[PDB]
């Protein structure tokens, strides 16, 4: 099989800046017709790989002028002139010369937008679950820029540790921010034997720590 | 031309899977049909990468049922390439030019130039010469005056014989010549390196009296008088010519100006470059405007096309005079009451200007270059073009090409300094080596290069920077492609190209004696001649 690498495989870019990703292959992809046989795909979360480039250099129908593809032989380059907020996703090169058709690994392209600080919401468990047995506390961290953040979970001033599981979301293509849901999951008899529950939150967008609790 | 959708239909074959090289055309010709405000020579170059991407498709999939289709479709991209040539015309800058070089311009030469300036006064006209060459025609007549005698003293056979093989003469001669001239570049490109200072005429000067005793005062006297008459009519100096210098046609001018001493080839070389950078018409020295067109319309026609013609210049020049001592061969043959019809017809005009026409304001493709035709097909003796034209650039593309296929295969066979036998067979053998179906008439007429001018039945020039070079540029445009050779144009697809009869009169007296060329007939005649002189102990 042909092998195609891809650099950078995390790619962060200023609205507005231009963007370059990188694509080599392990043998030549220059045909004796004079073409180079790759294209380059866009995927966006949860949706199937978009044909970006194809024959090296050849803009697929209905793709923004912004996108175009060059090199020749192993080594190709995707340019995006100027980046936009709804190209955030994972770009992929693939060999057309031969069966089976190989992919790089994928370029994962984020958009360097303005620090953002969460918004912090705190949902108690209600009555329908704790019928049942357990009790799942949940705390949203919305709209927030780094990605990086930290929750800690405090239930009546004593620090948990082993029963929270985090989520976050992808990057949002219209505001380029990050959501994140922390839960914290305790059998519902250990619930009602507590009454402040605290969700403490730490970004670099915050001057201090910023908690969100509620009393049962 | 038609658009995508018709030629996805056209193109489209039963049970045939998309292909990457196949979209590529149809977004490519779709691109095409939105390109209503680019220029002619942008549209001509997308029609040019839609016939590429047609070929590549073709190549790469060889048994395609789609390629019967795509080869129609390719049809129809050369018939748009005429649809832009016919559509779009922009004005032809109003500059005549000339060419005299190596030589001093002579009266006949000067009252044809001056028939086109009197009926074009809204027309500049150039004439360009060299200032550093006017001793080539000079060198040249007296190295083969002497060349000439020289093969006579070396029979050692009868040379009166009336049953003499006077080709035998001929090939001697070759010889000889081709030795003298040897001795003249290794002379000239030792002197140029020595001494950059030295123009082409000093070397000549020195070489002349040196080796052939010529006295530098009326050499000198020559040039003097060359340069005054050249530049009281219009002369332009090629040593200006800034774009021309500095371009790889330079070096193939002075090949021809310096070591062929081929005037007509150099002259081939700069008309071109001088029409490309300037724009305008090219004419030969004796070529005449267009007649009235109503003029002798009311007389009717009794021979052939050509020669009612050339009676027509022949009956203005008896009874108007503009050009003295121009023959009245053809007409004074003829009968009295349309002899007497001619005078009749002209004792009613007075004034030039209703005799001559006028180019007026003319238009043109930025595609193309028009040429003259006569009844042997296309000749430069005329020819029509915008500054910059994209034929006119082909066209000088095609003469450098060629001269780099000649000279890749000449200048090794002439660096062993052998005689001109052996560096024939060695030229023609390496020539030969590299000829092919596509190319092979080219490289048969190529391997006479070192012949030219000294030796009869020899078309070299006209394959290397004459006509053939611009049929070759017009099938590299209808067919979107540089370097042609053998031509496949048919006469209708060159006569698109034509400079209309009504602008230029080629039937003139001097154009008849400059297309009696080296024959048999002559080659003979002109041994005569030598014998003649020889047994007087003349030259």
């Amino acid at each position: 099989d042909i092998v195609m690498t891809q650099s950078p495989l995390s790619l962060p870019v200023t609205p507005g800046e231009p963007a370059s990703i990188s694509c080599r292959s392990s043998q030549s992809l220059l045909h004796t017709n004079g073409n180079n046989y790759l294209v380059w795909y866009l995927q966006k979360p949860g949706q199937a790989p978009h044909l970006l480039i194809y024959l090296g250099s050849n803009r697929a129908s209905g793709v923004p002028g912004r996108f175009s593809g060059s090199g020749s032989g192993t080594d190709f380059t995707l340019k995006i002139s100027r980046v936009e907020v709804e190209d955030v996703g994972v770009y992929y090169c693939m060999q057309s010369l031969q069966t089976p058709p190989t992919f790089g690994q994928g370029t994962k392209l984020e958009i360097k937008r303005t620090v953002a600080a969460p918004s912090v919401f705190i949902f108690p468990p209600s009555d329908e679950q704790l019928k049942s047995g357990t009790a799942s506390v949940v705390c949203l961290l919305n709209n927030f820029y780094p990605r990086e953040a930290k929750v800690q979970w405090k239930v009546d001033n004593a620090l948990q540790s082993g029963n929270s599981q985090e989520s976050v979301t992808e990057q949002d293509s219209k505001d380029s921010t990050y959501s994140l849901s922390s839960t914290l999951t305790l059998s519902k008899a250990d619930y009602e034997k507590h009454k402040v529950y605290a969700c403490e939150v730490t970004h670099q967008g915050l001057s201090s720590p910023v908690t969100k609790s509620f009393n049962r | 031309l038609v658009n995508r959708k018709q030629l996805e239909k056209m193109a489209n074959v039963r049970f045939r899977t998309q292909e990457d090289e196949y979209v590529a055309i149809l977004d490519a010709l779709e691109e095409y049909h939105n390109m209503s405000e680019n220029t002619v020579v942008e549209k001509y170059l997308k029609l040019k990468d839609i016939n590429s991407l047609t070929d590549i498709y073709i190549d790469t999939y060889k048994k395609s049922g789609r390629n019967k289709a795509l080869k129609k479709f390719k049809e129809y991209l050369v018939t748009e390439v005429l649809e832009l040539k016919n559509n779009n015309l922009t004005p032809v800058e109003k500059n005549l030019h000339f060419v005299w070089i190596g030589g001093q311009i002579n009266d006949t030469a000067i009252n044809y130039i001056n028939q086109w300036k009197d009926v074009n006064s809204d027309y500049n006209v150039n004439v360009f010469y060299d200032s550093n060459a006017f001793l080539i025609n000079t060198l040249k007549k007296t190295v083969v005056e002497s060349a000439i005698n020289d093969t006579l003293e070396s029979f050692r056979e009868n040379l009166n014989d009336p049953r003499f093989d006077y080709n035998k003469f001929f090939r001697k001669r070759m010889e000889i010549i081709y030795d003298k001239q040897k001795n003249f570049i290794n002379y000239y490109k030792a002197q140029r390196e020595e001494n950059p200072e030295l123009i082409i005429d000093d070397i000549v000067k020195t070489y002349l009296s040196n080796e052939y005793s010529k006295e530098i005062d009326e050499l000198n006297t020559y040039i003097e008088e060359s340069l005054n008459k050249i530049t009281q009519n219009s002369g332009n100096d090629v040593r200006n010519f800034e774009e021309f210098k500095n371009g790889e046609s330079f070096n193939l001018y002075e090949q021809e100006l310096v070591e062929r001493w081929n005037l007509a080839a150099a002259s081939d070389i700069l008309r071109i470059s001088a029409l490309k950078e300037i724009g305008g018409m090219y004419l030969d020295v004796d070529m005449l405007p267009g007649i009235q067109p109503d003029l002798f319309e009311s007389i009717e026609k009794p021979v052939t096309v050509d020669f009612w013609e050339m009676t027509k210049l022949e009956a203005i020049m008896k009874y108007k005079e503009y050009i003295p001592e121009y023959t009245s061969e053809h007409f004074d043959m003829l009968d009295e009451e349309v002899q007497s019809s001619f005078e009749s017809v002209l004792a009613s005009k007075s004034d030039k200007s209703e005799i001559f026409s006028s180019l007026g304001d003319m238009e043109a493709s930025p595609l193309e270059v028009k040429i003259a035709f006569n009844s042997k097909g296309i000749i430069n003796q005329g020819l029509i073009s915008v500054k910059d034209s994209y034929c006119s650039n082909l066209i000088v593309k095609q003469i450098e090409n060629r001269y780099k296929i000649l000279n890749n295969s000449l200048n090794p066979a002439i660096s062993e300094d052998n005689d001109f036998n052996t560096t024939t067979n060695t030229f023609i053998d390496s020539i030969m080596a590299e000829a092919n179906a596509d190319n092979g008439r080219f490289m048969m007429e190529l391997g006479k290069y070192l012949r030219v001018g000294f030796f009869p039945d020899v078309k070299t020039t006209i394959n290397l920077s004459g006509p053939e070079a611009y049929a070759a540029a017009y099938q590299d445009l209808l067919m979107f492609k540089e370097g042609s050779m053998n031509i496949h144009l048919i006469e209708a697809d060159l006569r698109n190209f034509e400079i209309s009869k009504t602008n230029i009169s080629q039937s003139t007296e001097q154009e008849m004696a400059s297309l009696w060329s080296f024959d048999d007939a002559r080659a003979k005649a002109q041994f005569e001649e030598y014998k003649r002189n020889y047994f007087e102990g003349s030259l």
